[PDB]
RNA sequence: CACAGGGAUAACUGGCUUGUGGCGGCCAAGCGUUCAUAGCGACGUCGCUUUUUGAUCCUUCGAUGUCGGCUCUUCCUAUCAUACCGAAGCAGAAUUCGGUAAGCGUUGGAUUGUUCACCCACUAAUAGGGAACGUGAGCUGGGUUUAGACCGUCGUGAGACAGGUUAGUUUUACCCUACUGAUGAACUCGUCGCAAUGGUAAUUCAGCUUAGUACGAGAGGAACCGCUGAUUCAGAUAAUUGGU
RNA sequence: AGGUGUCCUAAGGGGGGCUCAUGGAGAACAGAAAUCUCCAGUAGAACAAAAGGGUAAAAGUCCCCUUGAUUUUGAUUUUCA
RNA sequence: AGACUAAUCGAACCAUCUAGUAGCUGGUUACCGCCGAAGUUUCCCUCAGGAUAGCAGUGUCGACCUUCAGUUUUAUGAGGUAAAGCGAAUGAUUAGGGACUCGGGGGCGAUUUUUAGCCUUCAUCCAUUCUCAAACUUUAAAUAUGUAAGAAGCCCUUGUUACUUAACUGAACGUGGGCAUUCGAAUGUAUCGACACUAGUGGGCCAUUUUUGGUAAGCAGAACUGGCGAUGCGGGAUGAACCGAACGCGGGGUUAAGGUGCCGGAGUGGACGCUCAUCAGACACCACAAAAGGCGUUAGUACAUCUUGACAGCAGGACGGUGGCCAUGGAAGUCGGAAUCCGCUAAGGACUGUGUAACAACUCACCUGCCGAAUGUACUAGCCCUGAAAAUGGAUGGCGCUCAAGC
């Protein structure tokens, strides 16, 4: 959907035997903070022996892009579930912000591999600082020197209510 | 007899082993379970491969021997009689019944139809789960390709879907390859017949020293 | 299909593991009065005065006392109505119940705690209340810096 | 020919149709089943305590 | 032999299932002069069909006429023959495996009520099935399945036998639709024409020549064109011959 | 997968002393197996019968005395209206 | 011949008893209003039928009794299922090692053998190892289940008795007195208690989870709850049981399940991808398809090679010891048997083939010249294709649809 990145911090409920427990922080992509908390308890239940009934939420914040007007390359590590077994991939994207790459990745995996949102885990997202660390061949062509190309055969836009045109259109816009 | 295997594929009844309540079950088809040089030391064969199931189904006793023979022949021809050790780790203990409609209820009519339809023993089958190990092979490191091909050839005799996994342990021991190597250097491993035993430092001091002379320096 | 007096009691009436043999002798030194709250628990060793298997686990009220047995009143649920049942049980099977001890403890404390306040002159708020939602507080991160977590990649164990 | 053997499909709903009625508890339970030896003496005890309390108007004044 | 009822319950069709019956795949130990796959395939394993037989009892007991043959139309392809092709442990001849293909054919007799089967003879070939196990107001009535009678085994007896044998009534269309043909109101009565849509048709063999040629040590032994006839089917006609 | 139309003057009641199945080492005839002796032994033995539960100074085993397997009627539990 | 006895015969015809009996078929006559079921328990020569309890209606009385509850919280009891276990008892089961000979079998040093000699094959014992149990177990859930939460309560003092105690020591029932300023968890109370009389019903069926016999079934049999029967309305084209939602007569507004190219009320609406099928595909219950394959296309995992320049293509070379030791009418790399070193270099092997009576010639291997950035092998899963054969003409509902009107 339309996502944005959060940070959420949790803690085990303090007890007389263990005052001042440890603090854990995660980065979660979610449409809103109501489901942002829900994903935090899901990932934590697989790493430590803490539940929601015996825990609490300390703080939830919103992380915004530092430079949302600069073009940069991204790389994503992820795992998912197929119809038989689990797998690991690593894909790359080109855009202006961190949030949209997760949006683009979710739509891409749903089409090419029929993978739903229920069965995808995001491990790490990192912005590629240099130009020699681009691996996949569908992105080197987008960073070639002096890129330029025409746009042949583009259909003109005509109002959907104006039927019965009076002359033949042209496709040389 | 020997109805097609399609008719007894799904685990649909509680386990029905042979006991003092059912009598006269036929003798199962598979007898031998270990083949090859089944007395080599642990240090000789450090590579292990498995054939792991991926469905919750039933495997017939007849199919188990067919796969054992097929894999044994390929390994002997290309790796030698003394270059491997093969073990089958699935034992059939479940008895499947049959209702002989024409043998029991034909010619002389007696009683026909569904009246009194409890059947008689007909064979033995094995129950498997998801992720259960079926066949294991250990050999040298230079025979990795041969071991994989032999297992891939023998899955055509089984119904369903199976996978091939190369284990990260040392032989048949439940220890990581790196971990076992360093523990042996500490003297806490003693040789036995085709297996090993480990030091446990929770007994009287007298015979712990002779059994493990290199542990104490 | 048969229905005997002790049918289906293979595990209910049996003694536990490592508990066969002599009955602890403090059982016969207890005393009972009418109106007490007792609960039934059948002992396998004693073969006299055993109630039916339905009452194994129910709680009742004593209504009669005799030389070596007590009479208990329990309520049985037949379809669409309740019925009063009266049974005779040997003392090896009955046992005093802690069901009402919390109530008897609380009434005694309340009476004394109300008396002292009335002399002093302050409201008590004696009656209990359920758990309430937590209140606001502050947590410091001095020498308790949080650690970041992440999901782990797939790996084969066996 | 053959027919259904037994069922319990609609019995629970039928019972709750107009409540599961619990008999009312009451102050003075009956003394049926109590051993007779204690029952005989208890009769004599109550006979005396009525006469003594009746004499409270021209008598003991305890 | 009778009565009150039952599709709450059997014998026939139809419906779900496919164990048994039939048909088709996958893996490759081996057979195959030597060589797993020219042609086959053990131990195992995945499917399809409803012309076999079972299991079930949903629809009909104020009734759906229950075996076989005769006659006649149409459809399916898992292809016996015919057209054109791909493979071989295919020299020729003769054969075996597979593809596109249902346009066109698939017979005459001895015994049996038979379905099924088995022999003689012709032929390019004498392939397998469906349509309420097609088809009784279309026929026939040999079989089964009322009442007469005989034998064998069983029963003290009346009587029984999916054991053998002989004789035994087959009703109605003029109604609606469907089909094959024939007239026909309205815009004056006529003559000469165009063609939307529906139907559609041909089939196989032999003789002469090619040639005792190609091929082969020999034994054996083809084909294209060309010429002339014949089998099954279809539409007309009556000069001659035959029937009435 | 099995059982019942029975059996008991004790195989019912009270009391007392003792501890079983099995294994190890020993002794003329004596051996795998006959009788005697020592040590270990949680029930792995026994308790009329099918199976389940229960029992060790006993509910097993032997010994001593007996007929509560007797008289008059009520309340309560299981199948259940 | 069970034949004939007035169209009647395995017992004629006429009137009466007679309106003979039926647990079995068929029928049972005006309107409106309110409430509203059962196919289950026990007994019966009972199984197409009755009695009995249940569900239902009507008539009321006692108070408006402040009592109650298909519910939650708090305190405290019971259980042997799912899972788990067998280096823990009973039962089943695969494989080696150590210790033992007098337990059995076959040998050796003279099968000498009463030689605890040397061998060994089973058996035995001990420390380990691979798999199981509806009628096995040391342990042990979730869901459901019993009781209690006070005024009929708590405490003090002391009267009765034929019971009990050595004993006014106990036991029940009592008189008197003390304790609310707050009668001692939440929420609701659109429904409190008792009695009288009686109708219909006692053939049921379907679905989620659990589950028994059977190869399976629109097949037979059970547990908790929701439905049809007894019920319309909007969607699934159609369809007692599926999804939404339950109904007096009308007007305006807003939605649910499902839909917006036309039939058809409302988008040829927006964003990123995948697919070309001479059998495409098109929405749960639901009207079907598998094992095994593809150098069709897309995305991914691991290893190996490369600007010190590979992969493809073309072009140049392709040497000695030495015809090695052997074999021999003849074999010089190339019938055959057995080994595989060194010179020179960037590279050419006592060689992978062709070939000579035997040499030769020739090929391969290997290196070099040209070029300009990628290349090789093995695996995973998306759409598509092969596998894919039935009978009147035919059905994603129809027409039709290709940067879709498909996913």
């Amino acid at each position: 959907g339309r996502l944005q990145e959060y940070q959420v911090i949790g803690r085990h409920l303090p007890t007389e035997a263990n005052p001042n427990p440890a603090l854990y922080r995660m980065r979660i992509f979610a449409p809103n903070e109501v489901v942002a908390k829900s994903r935090f308890w899901y990932f934590l239940r697989g790493l430590k022996k803490v539940k929601k009934a015996t825990g609490e939420i300390v703080s939830v914040n919103v992380i915004s892009e530092k430079h949302p007007l600069k073009v940069k390359n991204f790389g994503i590590w992820l795992r998912y579930d197929s119809r038989s077994g689990t797998h690991n991939m690593y894909k790359e994207y080109r855009e202006t912000s961190r949030v949209a790459a997760v949006e683009a990745m979710y739509a891409d995996m749903a089409a090419r591999h029929r993978a739903r949102f229920r069965s995808i885990h995001i491990l790490k997202v990192v912005e590629l600082e240099k130009t020699e660390d681009v691996k996949r061949p569908y992105i080197k062509q987008l960073v070639a020197k002096n890129l330029s190309f025409p746009l042949p055969h583009r259909v003109p836009k005509i109002s959907t209510k104006k039927i019965f045109s009076a002359k033949r259109p042209s496709t040389f816009s | 007899a020997r109805r097609p295997a399609r008719c007894y594929r799904y685990c649909k009844n509680k386990p029905y082993p042979k006991s003092r309540f059912n009598r006269g079950v036929p003798d199962p088809k598979i007898k031998i379970y270990d083949l090859g040089r089944k007395r080599a030391t642990v240090d000789d064969f450090p590579l292990c491969v498995h054939l792991v199931s991926n469905e919750y189904e039933q495997l017939s006793s007849e199919a188990l021997e067919a796969a054992r023979i097929c894999a044994n022949k390929y390994l002997v021809k290309y790796a030698g009689k003394e270059g491997f050790h093969l073990r089958v780790r699935a034992h059939p203990y479940h008895v499947i019944r049959i209702n002989k409609m024409l043998s029991c209820a034909g010619a002389d009519r007696l009683q026909t139809g569904m009246r009194g339809a409890f059947g008689k023993p007909q064979g033995t089958v094995a129950r498997v789960d998801i992720g259960q190990i079926l066949i294991s092979v250990r050999t040298r490191d230079s025979n990795r390709a041969i071991a994989l091909e032999a297992l891939r050839r023998c899955q055509y005799k089984f119904p369903g879907r199976q996978k091939i996994i190369v284990s990260k342990n040392w032989g048949f021991t439940p220890l990581r390859r790196e971990e076992y190597l360093e523990k042996k250097a500490a003297g806490r491993v003693r040789v036995d017949g085709a297996y090993v035993q480990f030091l446990t430092n929770h007994g009287n001091l007298e015979e712990n020293m002779r059994r493990f002379p290199d542990a104490f320096k | 299909h048969a229905a005997g007096l002790r049918s289906g009691t293979r595990y209910a009436f049996s003694r536990g593991f490592r508990k066969h043999g002599q009955i602890p002798l403090s059982t016969y030194l207890r005393t009972y009065r009418v109106g007490d709250i007792v609960d039934i628990k059948v002992n396998g060793a004693v073969q006299k005065g055993m109630p039916h298997k339905f009452y194994h686990g129910k709680t009742g009220v004593v209504y009669n006392v005799t030389k070596s047995a007590v009479g208990v009143i329990v309520y049985k649920r037949v379809k669409h109505r309740y019925i009063e049942k009266r049974i005779n049980v040997r003392i090896e099977h009955v046992k005093p119940s802690r069901s009402r001890e919390d109530f008897l403890r609380r009434v005694k404390e309340n009476a004394e705690l109300k008396k002292k306040a009335k002399a002093e002159g302050v409201p008590v708020q004696l009656k209990r209340q359920p758990a309430m939602p937590r209140e606001a507080h502050t947590v410091s991160i001095a020498d308790n810096k949080p650690v970041t977590l992440a999901p782990v990649a797939y790996e084969t164990t066996i | 020919a053959k027919s259904k053997n037994s069922s319990q499909h609609n019995q629970s709903r039928k019972a709750h149709r107009n409540g599961i009625k619990k008999p009312k508890t009451q102050r003075y339970p009956s003394l049926k089943g109590t051993d007779p030896k204690f029952r005989r003496n208890h009769r004599h005890a109550l006979h005396g305590t009525a006469k003594a309390l009746k004499e409270f108007k021209e008598g003991k004044r305890e």
